[PDB]
């Protein structure tokens, strides 16, 4: 019934379906950012030498795994309206999945903010702007300052080409 | 509202809607095409997305393309200004004569004439085709079906039908070629302008044409028949008129339904038809009917896939008929056109209290003797002919005569036959056979009954073949 | 696929926020998806298996799959009226139908609603369409005749009350007529004074076109049969679950008469088309396909239904429901999945054949294949003492039929059986809508089965029986009407018959 | 400009990107490989690779073309041999392809057309008399393997020399010949056959064979169609021969199954009808207002043990305007070309002959479907009346007539010559075992003597009582000069 804040990143179609939820669950209370960081933290509350004996453990089950996740929520920097995307993955048996659910939370966050096109040879241009390939030049200026059938195919073969300057 | 294509396979496009989820059946609008593209909604997969069939090819679409909720089911140029005009799947005219001009439009997805509206009156429509009239007469304003495997004369029959029945008729006719040959539409347009049931000049056109041939998508074919009947449904309910609705070929409707069914999410059923072959047919034959308000004589032609009359398509079609003419390859192969199986063809009004004891008693007598001859058939042809009774060489003799006298040079088949057309009035048919049956021509040789009209025209060939 | 319904966005979002639509989805739910007459639904967390629910847009539905994360519901009606979101609501609904005499003459739909346009049905009672059949003990061995008044049947394929005889044959062979005439013939008992012998008729039309069911009721009306007949009808353009259901409604409305010491006859025309519908629901519900794509319960389907006709012992009313299901076979294949099943469930078959039909044998009953396991026991004694012989004689006639042709010169001993045979055969021919009284039958069979017709040209037989029948019916209403009530053929009635037969033939062929 | 490769296998590349790619639009691959979009799904484009997908690897780069798939067109193709995409492969350096038509063209609707009236001659007595084709017709050649299905389509192109090496600009017929599924060893041996008899000049030959990728056979007969669509849409006459659609269908099946489109009957996909329907509609007889140009299409189907119930063979028969059946049985029996008259139909009848043929064979097609049945009834040695003693006394001789050599068409005039011999009853008294040494003479005797009569009938295409009269003696002037 409820209408849904589908933010123009969309992402999936089948699986990281929780993610596509909280860009709409968040965008009511504008706590997008409160969680953009909350998740970053939980991503490692579980990658402990103390949390993997349930992380991938069909041994305890939906019993002492959800009410043992009233801890790693209430306790820590959480306990909001996002201690629940866990309490869901907790019940809906997909704790083994959250990493991917956080991953996509991002790639959908940084399309309300940044843009993602990348250089050729190294890092991310993060062109957080209202226009694509506007600031693609004026941000790579901080980069300086830091014919016979066959020969046809063999010339484009070096230009923008192959295994050369790639490394 | 506005919607965006999410995915596209072959003929099935899913679409996503910000707000206005269109109800199933609702015609949707693809924004951005050099020719109009409609998407009949088919289901709600949920998450504000709807799967749909395209009423034309999806070559070109792109993930995100703009789609608009036309708010309601496909709508067409129902009305009197359709005569002489070649419509199509979605209304758009295609004889090149600029918009069909009417301010009355109806959705092609109607409900069906309730119980209480059913008419129980049936009276014999004579066709002048001997075999049908003698053994299985059609009934004014009733569902008729033309069964046929490929190439046995199904389509030609329906021509010689529209020639005879639909010419000496002062009402309205609606011929709708679903899923067959485009060549054969062009072919009929011009014969139907030579005869001028379609007249390009005045407005004396008595024939609406709807068309969606074997060159169009599954979407189209699946609905072309829904259109052509919406067209003839008007001329019925309003006028109180006598609407002649011809279809060719009502089979292509279920086949078309088949092609997309897969991509729509259906475990297939027997012979691999849709799990819905049954009801798909029902909520659609149940419309091609006759109410108290008006009458529609319907003449469908059904393809029999591989001649197997049990193939779930032609099989399920039989329930929906009042008179069925069934065509036989083995008969056609013997040169006996129209290849009607005088023992698989049936009418509801073949009742002595409807056609009279003379008619009835005479039909059934012919039916019998042909059946008896069929029975001696593998005695004789493998164990010496003259080893037969006296009684039997007699019931063979007459039978083969009867069997041939049942052929007719059709007027639309002169091109093939070689004899000038023909047409026999019911009572000269009854009389003709009654005679042959009675033993009155046991002297004239076989070929004399092959391909003549009224019985006498055989006594003609009886001497012409002599000296 | 991997995922799972309910689990996504629309639903997902709100398990985070905090959603509080009072009815914790116990008493209601909302449509997660809808197509091809299936409506997957979130919530209804308290529906029972097979419960009836109401759609926001007013439509009716049935809960066949209770899956873990959603209820799968099949839609009683066109579904353009349903969309993702619509709220679905437990109505506390019992699927039950109108019951009792107030239906005779009516034409209801699959669920019990008048559709004859004659307004309200004064249904004093309701009964649930879903009911177990009488077990082992409530019953006693079928013995009272259920006479169709068709010579071929009442002599060679007896049906008793409580029996399930199957009308089975290719299309267009007279399967439905066999049913019709049977209903018609019932009247003579219903307008008599014997309650023990009346029979109330439910005729369930499944999957046929309206122009037909209509036609049908006109004919049943012209015979003044409608007065003791209920006509339940789930026609071709009705939705699936209706058709699926119709026969069990029908069974329930007769099951009433059964349990009130009365006697009903139900026709399921056509039990093959019901199967088809149920198949459709099963497939779209995504349930494992088997042979011909039918479910694993398409036997269980029909055996639930047909085991519900019975003959209640005295201690239970003495009542009876009798079923004539009708199966369409394809190219005569009676080993196909559905035929196999029904033929298996029932206790007799009347097979009809097209060659028979055109050869002249109408009704076109193949008396060799046809059978009733109740048999002699369902027959009056009179009938028994001619039918027996006839059966045997036709049987021999059958063994030697080959020499009909290549035998115009063979042992005068078997020249005999041929003659008797073709004659007996002529006697089993019968016109449409002309059901004969049992004593009448016994007479005309007596004639042939005792020789008297042997020296008459086969042609004339159907005319002789026509006049001979008439003669006795107006004249000797005496010891005709006596053959009936006494039940047997008296040492004395034997003679008053031989007198009328031989002396009437005499003058007939003179 | 386009994006990633998600996964690759079996000629099916999944692609994560291409977000603005048209459905049915051809992409291009890292390695320079032309692919194709067919599954536009939420999170990827499944693409059918048009060649060896070894070169492709996860992660490669796929780039849009913007274009729906298209091919070389026009006279600059005649005499060549091109693969399914138009590329030349006979080693003679590119074609002069100024004209570039799209494969995915829909067919001519109702108006652009006109009843098929134009005789498309095969030069095969059997076909040209009893199942005559006409320009715009689709006539199916169907039969078991090694029955003669191809030596039909070949004998027909080899017949079009006569018209293409002359003046009359209507009688001219340019030929395309798709070769789907066959082995190169054959395509070649076949071109060689064309070349020799000198016909290769007026004949495109698109060839997508055994070793060619799957989508390449899928597409081949379409490509070869566009090329023939030009010739019609520009006022000229084309005859395309798909050999064979059976093998094509199989190919389409592969793509479809690998694309994970749930399988139907015999594993084929739902639209496996649409496939042949749409392709085969694109042959038409354009009406004057559109060029007068045509596209006659001989599709070819191959049956198993004769089974014409097979999904496919039943589909294609429902589509074409009639067909010729083949039958190994007749073949070995002596009836070469093995045809089965009674079972072959031409849904255009005489409307597609000269009034010269029509007069010798216009009610002889319903005669060799009754003389047939009336020699299968009285097979045994007994007695039959005055009427049916003759029909047999004739036919046996008549059939010895449609018995025809191979790679040796005949011009319609000569066909009318021999057909006349019998049909008018100038053979009704000769032992069949000779009716061949006979024809082989009486036809080289009335080409060496009367180029006269041929002249007329060939031109006006009819036999006036004039022409007829001359015949009536040239014949007679021969039976008495041999036996009597
Ligand atoms: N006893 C009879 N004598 C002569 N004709 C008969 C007889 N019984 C039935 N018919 C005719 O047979 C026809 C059809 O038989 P029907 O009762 O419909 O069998 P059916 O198996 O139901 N065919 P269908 O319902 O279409 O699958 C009718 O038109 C009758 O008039
Ligand atoms: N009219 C004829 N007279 C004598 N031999 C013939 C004739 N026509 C064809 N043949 C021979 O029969 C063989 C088969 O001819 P073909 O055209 O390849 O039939 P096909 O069914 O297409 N074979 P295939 O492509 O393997 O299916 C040849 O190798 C010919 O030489
Ligand atoms: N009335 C007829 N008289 C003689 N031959 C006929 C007749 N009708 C059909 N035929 C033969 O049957 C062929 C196919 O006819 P058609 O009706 O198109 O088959 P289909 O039933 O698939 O539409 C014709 O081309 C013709 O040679
Ligand atoms: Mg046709
Ligand atoms: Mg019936
Ligand atoms: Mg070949």
């Amino acid at each position: 019934f409820a209408k849904l804040v589908r933010p123009p990143v969309q992402i999936y179609g089948i699986e990281g379906r929780y993610a596509t939820a909280l860009y709409s669950a968040a965008s009511k209370q504008n706590k997008l950012e409160q969680v953009e960081k909350e998740l970053l933290r939980v991503g490692q509350i579980l990658k402990e030498p103390k949390m993997a004996a349930s992380l991938l453990n069909p041994y305890v089950k939906r019993s002492v795994k959800v009410k043992s996740l009233s801890d790693m929520t209430a306790k820590e920097k959480f306990s909001p309206l996002t201690s629940n995307l866990i309490n869901l993955l907790a019940e809906n048996g997909r704790l083994t999945n959250t990493p991917a659910v956080i991953s996509a939370f991002s790639t959908m966050m940084s399309v309300h903010r940044g843009e993602v096109p990348c250089t050729v040879t190294t890092a991310s241009a993060l062109d957080e702007t209202t226009l694509t390939e506007l600031k693609t030049v004026l941000k790579s200026f901080l980069s300086k300052g830091q014919k016979y059938v066959d020969m046809s195919a063999k010339t484009k073969i070096q230009k923008l080409s192959r295994a050369m300057r790639e490394i | 509202t506005t919607g965006r294509i999410v995915a596209v396979i072959g003929a099935v496009v899913d679409v996503q809607f910000d707000e206005g989820l269109p109800p199933i059946l609702n015609a949707l609008e693809v924004q951005g095409r050099e020719t109009r593209l409609v998407l009949e909604v088919a289901q709600h997969l949920g998450e504000s997305t709807v799967r749909t069939i395209a009423m034309d090819g999806t070559e070109g679409l792109v993930r995100g393309q703009k789609v608009l909720d036309s708010g309601a089911p496909i709508r067409i140029p129902v009305g009197p200004e359709t005569l002489g005009r070649i419509m199509n799947v979605i209304g758009e005219p295609i004889d090149e004569r600029g918009p069909i001009k009417t301010k009355q439009f109806a959705a092609i997805h109607a409900e069906a004439p309730e119980f209480v509206e059913m008419s129980v009156e049936q009276e014999i429509l004579v066709t002048g085709i001997k075999v049908v009239d003698l053994l299985a007469p059609y009934a004014k304003g009733g569902k008729i079906g033309l069964f046929g495997g490929a190439g046995v004369g199904k389509t030609v029959l329906i021509m010689e039908l529209i020639n005879n029945v639909a010419k000496a008729h002062g009402g309205y006719s609606v011929f709708a070629g679903v899923g067959e040959r485009t060549r054969e539409g062009n072919d009929l347009y011009h014969e139907m302008i030579e005869s001028g049931v379609i007249n390009l000049k005045d407005a004396t056109s008595k024939v609406a044409l709807v068309y969606g041939q074997m060159n169009e998508p599954p979407g189209a074919r699946a609905r072309v028949a829904l259109t052509g009947l919406t067209v003839a449904e008007y001329f019925r309910d309003q006028e109180g008129q006598d609407v002649l609705l011809f279809i060719d070929n009502i089979f292509r409707f279920t086949q078309a339904g088949s092609e997309v069914s897969a991509l729509l999410g259906r475990i297939p059923s027997a012979v691999g038809y849709q799990p819905t072959l049954a009801t798909d047919m029902g909520t659609m034959q149940e419309r091609i009917t006759t109410t108290k308000k008006g009458s529609i004589t319907s003449v469908q032609a059904i393809y029999v896939p591989a001649d197997d009359l049990t193939d779930p398509a032609p099989a399920t079609t039989f329930a929906h008929l009042d008179a069925t003419t069934v065509l036989s390859r083995a008969i056609a192969e013997l040169g006996i056109y129209p290849a009607v199986d005088p023992l698989d063809s049936t009418s509801r009004i073949m009742d002595p209290n409807i056609v009279g004891s003379e008619h009835y008693d005479v039909a059934r007598g012919v039916q019998k003797i042909l059946q008896d001859y069929k029975s001696l058939q593998d005695i004789i042809a493998i164990l010496g002919m003259d080893e037969l009774s006296e009684e039997d060489k007699l019931t063979v003799s007459r039978a083969r005569k009867i069997q041939r006298f049942l052929s007719q040079p059709f007027q639309v088949a002169e091109v093939f036959t070689g004899h000038l057309g023909k047409l026999v009035p019911l009572k000269e048919t009854i009389k003709g056979f009654q005679q042959i049956l009675a033993g009155e021509y046991d002297h004239l040789p076989e070929q004399a009954f092959y391909m003549v009209g009224p019985i006498e025209e055989a006594v003609a060939k009886a001497d012409k073949l002599a000296e | 696929q991997k995922t799972g319904t309910a689990e996504v966005s629309s639903i997902l979002e709100e398990r985070i926020l905090g959603a509080d639509t009072s009815v914790d989805l116990e008493e209601t739910g909302r449509v997660l998806s809808i197509g091809d007459g299936i409506a997957r639904v979130h919530g209804l967390r308290n529906v029972q298996a097979e419960e009836m629910v109401e759609f926001s847009s007013g439509l009716k539905g049935m809960s066949l799959n209770l899956e873990p994360d959603n209820v799968g519901v099949v839609v009683f009606g066109n579904d353009k009226l349903i969309k993702e979101g619509d709220i679905v609501k437990r109505t506390g609904a019992i699927v039950d139908v109108p019951v009792g005499e107030e239906l005779l003459g009516r034409v209801v739909d699959a669920l019990g609603n008048a559709i004859d346009g004659k307004g309200p049905i004064g249904s004093k009672a309701r009964r649930r369409v879903g009911l177990k059949a009488p077990g082992i003990i409530p019953r006693i061995s079928v013995r009272e005749p259920m006479q169709t008044g068709i010579k071929a049947v009442d002599s060679l394929v007896p049906i008793g009350r409580g029996q399930r005889e199957l009308i089975i044959g290719d299309r267009q062979t007279g399967k439905t007529s066999i049913a019709i005439d049977t209903i018609i013939n019932q009247k003579r008992f219903n307008d008599g004074t014997d309650e023990k012998k009346k029979l109330y008729c439910i005729y369930v039309a499944i999957g046929q076109k309206r122009s037909t069911v209509a036609q049908l009721v006109k004919r049943l009306t012209d015979a003044d049969a409608m007065k003791y007949t209920i006509v339940v009808s789930a026609t071709a353009s009705d939705a699936a679950p209706l058709q699926y259901l119709a026969p069990y409604s029908g069974c329930s409305m007769g099951e009433y008469f059964r349990d009130n010491g009365k006697h009903a006859l139900i026709i399921y025309d056509d039990l093959s088309k019901q199967a088809v519908a149920y198949r459709q629901m099963s497939l779209l519900l995504r349930r494992p396909p088997g042979r011909e794509a039918y479910p694993g319960d398409v036997f269980y389907l029909h055996s639930r239904l047909l085991e519900r006709a019975a003959k209640m012992n005295d201690a239970f009313g003495g009542g009876s429901l009798t079923a004539l299901p009708v199966i369409e076979t394809q190219a005569g294949d009676v080993s196909a999945y559905i035929p196999t099943n029904v033929i298996s469930i029932t206790d007799g078959q009347i097979f009809l054949e097209t060659e028979l039909f055109y050869k002249g044998i109408r009704p076109a009953i193949n008396v060799g294949l046809s059978v009733s396991r109740v048999g002699s026991a369902a027959q009056t004694r009179a009938m028994k003492q001619v039918a027996g012989t006839m059966k045997l004689e036709l049987a021999q006639y059958r063994e030697v039929a080959a020499f009909a042709q290549f035998g115009s010169d063979l042992d005068a001993a078997t020249q005999q059986l041929l003659s008797r045979g073709v004659r007996l055969t002529e006697l089993l021919k019968q016109g449409q809508y002309s059901p004969m009284a049992i004593e009448e039958q016994v007479a005309v069979i007596y004639a042939g089965v005792r020789g008297y017709l042997d020296k008459l040209e086969p042609s004339k037989i159907t005319k002789f029986e026509n006049a001979f029948l008439s003669h006795v019916i107006s004249q000797h209403q005496a010891l005709l009407g006596k053959i009936r009530t006494d039940g047997k053929i008296s040492e004395e009635s034997d003679a008053k018959l031989k007198e009328i037969v031989t002396n009437f033939l005499a003058g007939f062929e003179a």
